[PDB]
């Protein structure tokens, strides 16, 4: 999703 | 408890492979840093 | 959800300068959690990965200094010492450094993020998860920015803003  | 440990110099490497692509995109940034495209 | 700043003071935790690991504790042993950049005795790297959470070396405590939930940035030991400013149109660099994996620079071309306020890159790579905080540099071996905070595209692609603020 949007976040690493 | 959080460690920490030495991986790699802050380098430009000359022969880099290159990859990815150029999107162009609106988006909404909230005050949680909650990234949102435009829709 | 819930946002905050924090702006702080210098403590009276030796670090060289560079790309770090930063992992977490077992049992089982230790995991890569994310990514962070000693530049001038302060460490930098993404709120989302260590929530303000002490960080330790050897040694003894290092502890945040400033931060920021919007930007999804945290520095440890000071303020924010990364300046550097990516331009429209310039190449990039990002210093991935995955779990179990050796750090490799990928060069890429940003496209643009348009808000209200500006322009902030985009990065449409997609690297695996603790990777956030791996740095973006250019052509001078400088830190423009961090990677991992991002959105997903309608063609389900992964794509990292630039994180970065103004030091100092």
């Amino acid at each position: 999703l949007k976040r690493r | 408890d959080l460690t920490v440990e030495k991986a790699a110099d802050v380098t430009w490497e000359e022969e880099a492979e290159q990859t990815g692509v150029s999107h162009n995109l609106m988006i909404t940034v909230d005050d949680d840093g909650t990234m949102r495209i435009k829709d | 959800g819930g946002s905050g700043v924090l702006w702080d003071v210098p403590s009276p935790a030796e670090l060289e300068e560079g790309v770090y690991r930063i992992k977490q504790q077992g049992i089982f042993g230790k995991t890569q959690v994310g990514v962070g950049v000693q530049k001038e005795g302060v460490f930098h790297t993404m709120w989302h990965v260590t929530r303000g959470a002490v960080l330790t070396h050897n040694g003894k405590r290092l502890e945040p200094n400033w931060a920021s939930v919007k930007k999804d940035l945290i520095s440890y030991g000071g303020g924010w010492r990364l300046s550097a400013q990516w331009q429209k149109g310039e190449e990039v660099q990002v210093i991935a450094v995955e779990p179990g994996k050796n750090p490799k620079n990928f060069q890429t071309m940003p496209g643009t993020f348009q808000t209200t306020t500006g322009e902030i890159g985009a990065i449409a790579l997609d690297f695996k998860p603790g990777t956030s905080g791996s740095p973006i540099i250019n052509r001078e071996g400088k830190v423009v920015g961090l990677y991992g905070n991002g959105v997903v595209t309608k063609n389900g692609g992964y794509v990292s803003g630039i994180a970065q603020t103004n030091a100092e």
